[PDB]
């Protein structure tokens, strides 16, 4: 639902790159160039950022249980 | 339900010996070293160091089961030598090699950070 | 039936071996005397197999014939293959 | 019958990785060093969580697992701390553990990013790597107005054999014989394969001529750090840990030999 | 089909008189498989006297006790002398060949198609090979086996 | 749940007693996927094992007398062959002739019948794999294979 | 001495049927002193052999220069004088077949000894006079050296 | 060669003569056999019922063995002949073609309890009640139902203690 | 002679081992041997 | 969805059904595994009469 912390394969930290990745994408980067800007050179970490679906943004459309 | 704790690969159970030496009766001057809570990391280096000893006739290791956490190292030496002595010398040589490698890596790091 | 002429095989069948070993192992487990010597065996099955190899199981196999008669063979009288 | 005399040559040293070469050592020694980089170099990581309040959309184990994987600077503290197995204290103490606290509440209308910057420690030396004084902070959870996350973590000493969260590496590239001279690989079509970065061959030549008398020497390493330890600290701690494994093994060996 | 077959044959069993009988004690087979042998121990073999011609059968199975030098190559000196001199032995070998020829005709009426592949208990060629290797038989030297000993 | 039933199963239904089936007088279990592809690759003619590799493999022989066999190649460098190690795996002194699946049908007629160019024509003698590439035909569930002859 | 056969051979062909294995090559050779054909499987990876080469082949029952049997077991820590010191390529195998042109009545004029060096096959065929040392299921050594 | 005419030449070799054979789509074995220039010795059929009606119980035994073997081996498989022989003897040991069905298996004198195990449980037990049939408990099904040791394998004999050998 | 005598003994022992054992449920065994291959052969 | 932890099951003298005093059916009922007709036929072919009696008499509903 949320960006993983580490790459499943190598263990590189990708948790701090989702927001930067999105900011680069709205900056008219291609996904490949964006992944290059964040330093994801192994295709495992590129897999992590490139195949992520941010479902938490949809789960935050529901009001919480307590106000 | 059946997951062993992850520390069981590294930690010795109470009353369990780290290493056990058993005489191999098939051939003379051979021993089996059953080392608990170790894996290929030490087995491979100990075996390969023992292969550098010309007085060692056989040096092999196996992890009998990956789900279990022991290794067995079989060492056969020449009659004038001993498998226990060979194993001891192999560990001593590995320790000296790693000490030298550590000191040289410290020197290389110092050179790289300095210039 | 004339015991002087028994027509059945002189070999112990696999089923005879199985049941004789199981029976004797139960007898040993129920504190029956052992007929062979023992080094350190405590499993009744091992003791029963040792007794069978030694040919010292005190059991008689009563093999029934289709006509209704029977033939009694001592476990020591049969040829143990396996 | 005696030890190798390995030499070392570091070809790159940054804060992110160390690229070096070990020569005149056995392949087993090189691979055990490589394995210890991953599995027997201790670091500090969150291994105990107490959720006092979690109104977020991720359940408690999700947050706990996520906190465990945040790297914590472990450089000089990991050698000093003890394993909780070895500590003579109760569940915790400052000699075997580091206390973290996290307390965030989304009161404002925009989504609140609970990041690793919100992990407040009692020890200034052991902090989240991203929080160390660029790279953004690791995201623990996004909160909506009215959602709240309050927890209390304890970080422990461990290595990658127990859990990958105690693995300090973000990839260990290991290579040897870049030109296939030992023929430990057999390419069906050697021309089809790209050249290693460490290759020394002219482009017409696909692989080196076969070396019948050759042995694996000159192992190339690129140890990338997740952040907890410096890459050179990972390598030094790996060598020290392997040497102490061998020393303990020799001690137990001596007790077994003399007891016989 | 499996259930039907099982319920039809479930109680058929080999009895201690070696007959195969059902629960009613009726006789289904006087010997199991017509040969009283279990199916685990049997194996594929070849009948060597089925396919060959009369000339080839004669040449391969008729012991030739007239060729002195051939016997000298195959057998040792005392065996050669006994085989060439004695006529009782020669008659024994002649009747051996006649018995094999009768067996040949019996096989020819059993297997009207020339298929020598048969399933039999003991793999005699493999046992012969085992004996050759266990006792280090030299195929190039004359043997000390009397053909009368083979027949008997 | 009893010694009698335990003895029954141990003497009748144990898997080694179940290797050959009465259905078709052949083995019911044989060597299977990875072990079969690998034994085919292992018994090829150009498989040469080094001293350390050979000792590694001999660690996994339960029925090993502890004697390292004399390597098939002594010089310029000691090398054992895959057939030389499978010979140690093969039990007893069994004798077996088979043919690898790629055995050409016109090879048993011409010359080279007993020295096969393709290393087909499996020949095991006295429990040593004298020659040939092992495969389904030699280690599978068919009749007359090495596993059958071993049983 | 322990030598069953010795001669100088000349590589007349390599892999007539084509390369079957990558690291192994079949040599069809003929000598001059005895007129014996040879088929030999050699590991060309470690001991390459080119067409037209000329080598000395020595089938021996033992490696020790003095008559002394071998145990068939690998003893690398052996300091005795071995005749493998005088050769480049050495293999160790067993004779698994001896054919001939014998008849039911005549002995063999030509023999054909087959040896297997752990799967690397050799056939040495020629006059039966030169192959009396060969007996089936007997261990031998190759002892082969290249010469100019 | 399975349909060719295999003869033995005067020299003693097996020779496969390549001859014309006819395959019909129906069966009148009774009539076709009695036709001029038709071989009344090798002409056969795959309809085992007609073989039983024309040639008899042993002829249908052999033919049924042949047809089952053809069904089993057509896919290259192989089954030990004793299994086919036992199945074919079961279907022919009572002089008629005993189908492997309730109409052939529950019509023999196997005992009501064995029959109820297979099929027609209620009809079989009701027939046995109406006729006072007695099951002698000879088969394995009957003993299995009563929880007794089946006379099968390890149950086909008795064990006695040897008093003279316990010494 | 030694090889032939050993061969005779081996043939005798293996033949006596191939004899069917009283108590073999050859009927159930045959039903299984004929029904197991039936599960592989084609329906159409 | 098929995780082993939702499938692993064992029994040793658990609850029994009311009508026939045999083990229950299912993991959820702590039931026993069915020793069916085909298992009976297999063990008849094996010749294991005491094991067959144990499974069909003594381990089910004595
Ligand atoms: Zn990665
Ligand atoms: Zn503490």
């Amino acid at each position: 639902m949320i960006i993983p912390v580490r790459c499943f394969t190598c263990g590189k930290i990708v948790g701090n790159k989702w927001e930067a990745y999105l900011g680069l994408l709205q900056a008219e980067y291609t996904e490949g160039d964006a992944l290059d800007a964040l330093g994801l050179k192994r295709y495992c970490c590129r897999r992590m950022l490139l195949a992520h679906v941010d479902l938490i943004e949809k789960l935050l459309n529901y009001a919480p249980l307590e106000k | 339900m059946n997951a062993p704790p992850a520390f069981e690969s590294f930690l010795l159970f109470e009353g369990e010996k780290k290493i056990t030496i058993n005489k191999d009766t098939k051939v003379p001057n051979a021993c089996l070293f059953t080392i608990n809570k170790e894996d290929h990391t030490l087995g491979n280096i100990i075996k390969s160091q023992l292969l550098k000893d010309p007085q060692v006739l056989f040096a092999g290791y196996k992890v009998p089961h990956p789900l279990e956490h022991k290794i067995i190292i079989r060492v056969q030496t020449t009659p004038d030598y001993s498998p226990q002595e060979a194993f001891t010398n192999a560990i001593t040589d590995l320790i000296s090699e790693l000490s030298l490698l550590e000191e040289r890596f410290r020197v290389a790091i110092k050179d790289k950070q300095e210039g | 039936q004339a015991n002087q002429k028994r027509i059945t095989t002189p070999y112990m069948t696999k089923y005879e071996r199985a049941r004789v070993l199981g029976t004797r192992a139960l007898q040993i487990a129920m504190c029956a005397p052992v007929m062979v010597e023992l080094e350190g065996e405590t499993d009744p099955l091992l003791i029963a197999m040792k007794e069978l190899k030694a040919r010292k199981i005190p059991i008689i196999i009563r093999r029934y014939l289709p006509d209704g008669s029977y033939e009694d063979w001592g476990v020591d009288e049969l040829i143990i293959s396996d | 019958p005696y030890a190798n005399q390995p030499t070392v040559r570091i070809t790159e040293l940054t804060d992110e990785n160390v690229k070096f070469i070990i020569e005149n050592t056995d392949l087993a020694v090189a691979n055990s060093i490589r394995r210890v980089f991953i599995a027997e170099v201790p670091i500090i990581a969150i291994d105990w969580v107490q959720i006092d309040a979690n109104s977020s959309v991720l359940h408690d184990e999700f947050i706990a697992h996520r906190l465990g994987l945040i790297p914590l600077t472990s450089d000089d503290i990991v050698d000093k701390l003890q394993y909780s197995r070895d500590c003579t204290c109760e569940e915790f103490c400052p000699e075997c553990s580091v206390e973290f606290t996290l307390d965030v509440r989304c009161n404002e209308d925009q989504t609140r990013h609970v990041t690793s910057r919100d992990l407040i420690s009692n020890s200034p030396r052991v902090i989240p790597v991203t929080s160390r004084n660029e790279q953004d902070d690791i995201l623990i959870v996004k909160l909506r107005k009215g959602q709240e996350l309050r927890l209390r973590a304890y970080a422990k000493k461990g290595f990658g054999k127990e859990h990958a969260k105690w693995n300090p590496t973000a990839g260990v590239a290991f290579e040897y014989d870049p030109d296939n001279a030992l023929r430990h690989t057999v390419y069906p079509k050697p021309e089809e394969w790209p050249k290693s970065e460490y290759s020394e061959l002219d482009e017409d030549e696909s692989q080196a001529p076969y070396d019948p008398n050759g042995k694996p020497e000159r192992f190339y390493y690129n140890v990338e750090s997740c952040g907890s330890l410096r890459p050179e600290t990972i390598v030094l701690s790996a060598l020290s840990g392997l040497k102490k494994k061998l020393s303990d093994l020799q001690t137990q060996l001596s007790h077994e030999i003399q007891s016989d | 089909i499996q259930r039907r077959l099982i319920k039809s044959m479930e109680s058929v069993m080999v009895k201690y008189d070696a007959t195969v009988r059902n629960s009613i004690n009726q006789v289904v087979q006087l010997r199991y498989g017509e040969d009283g042998l279990a199916g685990e121990s049997v194996e594929f073999q070849n009948l060597a006297t089925l396919k060959p011609s009369n000339k080839a059968f004669e040449k391969k199975f008729r012991f030739d006790y007239t060729n002195e030098r051939a016997l000298r190559r195959t057998l040792q000196e005392d065996l050669v002398k006994d085989v060439l001199s004695n006529a009782h032995i020669q008659n024994e070998l002649e009747r051996e060949f006649e018995r094999m020829r009768e067996d040949r005709e019996v096989l020819r009426v059993i297997f009207p198609t020339g298929d020598s592949k048969v399933v039999l208990p003991c793999n005699l060629l493999r046992m012969i090979w085992n004996a050759q290797k266990i006792f280090h038989i030299n195929p190039r030297l004359p043997s000390d086996l009397h053909p009368i000993k083979v027949v008997e | 749940q009893s010694l009698e039933t335990r003895a029954e199963i141990q003497e009748l239904a144990m898997v080694p007693r179940m290797i050959v089936t009465p259905q078709s007088n052949r083995p019911v279990m044989g060597i299977v996927q990875d072990t079969l592809t690998a034994v085919r690759k292992f018994t090829k003619r150009d498989v040469f094992l080094e001293r350390g590799e050979v000792m590694n493999l001999l660690m996994f022989l339960s029925t090993w007398d502890g004697k390292v066999p004399q390597p098939a190649i002594l010089k310029p460098r000691p090398l054992w062959t895959g057939k030389q190690i499978f010979s140690l795996i093969i039990p007893g002194h069994i004798n077996c002739i088979r043919t690898h699946s790629t055995h050409p049908d016109d090879e048993d007629s011409g010359p080279y019948k007993h020295i096969s160019p393709g290393d087909t024509k499996v020949v095991v003698e006295n429990g040593e794999l004298i020659m040939g590439i092992l495969c389904k035909k030699s280690l599978g569930t068919s009749a007359g294979s090495l596993v059958h002859i071993s049983y | 001495a322990g030598i069953l056969f010795e001669d100088i051979f000349d590589v007349k062909d390599i892999d007539p049927e084509g390369k079957k294995f990558d690291r192994v090559s079949r040599l069809h050779c003929e000598s001059e002193s005895f007129k014996m054909d040879l088929i030999l499987d050699v590991n060309i990876q470690i001991y390459p052999v080119d067409l037209g080469d000329k080598f000395r082949l020595v089938i021996a029952s033992t490696l020790y220069e003095d008559g002394t049997l071998d145990d068939g077991e690998y003893n690398p820590t052996d300091d005795r004088p071995s005749r493998a010191d005088q050769f480049e390529y050495v293999m160790y195998g067993k004779v698994y077949r001896i054919e001939g042109d014998e008849t039911s009545t005549e002995a063999a004029t030509r023999l054909s000894a087959y040896v297997s060096y752990g799967g690397l096959l050799m056939r040495l065929q020629g006059d039966a006079n030169n192959l009396h040392g060969f007996e089936v299921d007997s261990r031998v050594y190759l002892l082969m050296k290249k010469l100019a | 060669d399975n349909k060719k005419k295999i003869i033995i030449t005067e020299d003693g070799e097996f020779k496969a003569l390549q001859e014309w054979i006819l395959e019909t789509d129906g069966v009148s074995l009774m009539r076709v056999l009695s036709e001029k220039d038709v071989d009344p010795v090798r002409t056969t059929s795959n309809d085992i019922v007609e073989i039983f009606t024309v040639l008899g119980i042993e002829a249908v035994r052999k033919a049924l063995e042949r047809e089952l073997y053809h069904v089993i081996s057509f896919d290259g498989s192989y089954v030990n002949y004793r299994h086919l022989a036992l199945l074919c003897d079961t279907m022919t040991c009572r002089g008629h073609l005993m189908a492997i069905t309730r109409h052939g298996v529950n019509r023999q004198d196997t005992g009501p309890l064995m029959k109820c195990s297979f099929e027609e449980t209620v009809d079989v037990l009701m027939e046995a009640a109406a006729h006072g049939e007695s099951d002698p408990m000879k088969g394995v099904s009957e003993n299995i139902m009563l929880g007794q040791l089946a006379p099968a394998g390890t149950g086909c004999f008795d064990l006695l203690l040897d008093a003279e050998k316990c010494k | 002679g030694e090889a032939f005598d050993w061969l005779l003994g081996e043939i005798e022992s293996k033949f006596n081992q191939a004899i069917a054992h009283p108590g073999e449920m050859v009927g159930a065994l045959a039903a299984q041997s004929l029904g197991e291959p039936a599960t592989q052969m084609t329906l159409n | 969805k098929h995780m082993v932890d939702d499938k692993i099951h064992s029994r040793a003298r658990g609850p029994i059904q009311i009508l026939n005093r045999q083990p229950m059916e299912g993991r959820s009922r702590d039931g026993g595994l069915r020793f069916g007709e085909m298992e009976r036929d297999c063990q008849i072919a094996h010749g294991a009469a005491q094991f067959l009696r144990e499974r069909l008499f003594e381990a089910s509903d004595p």
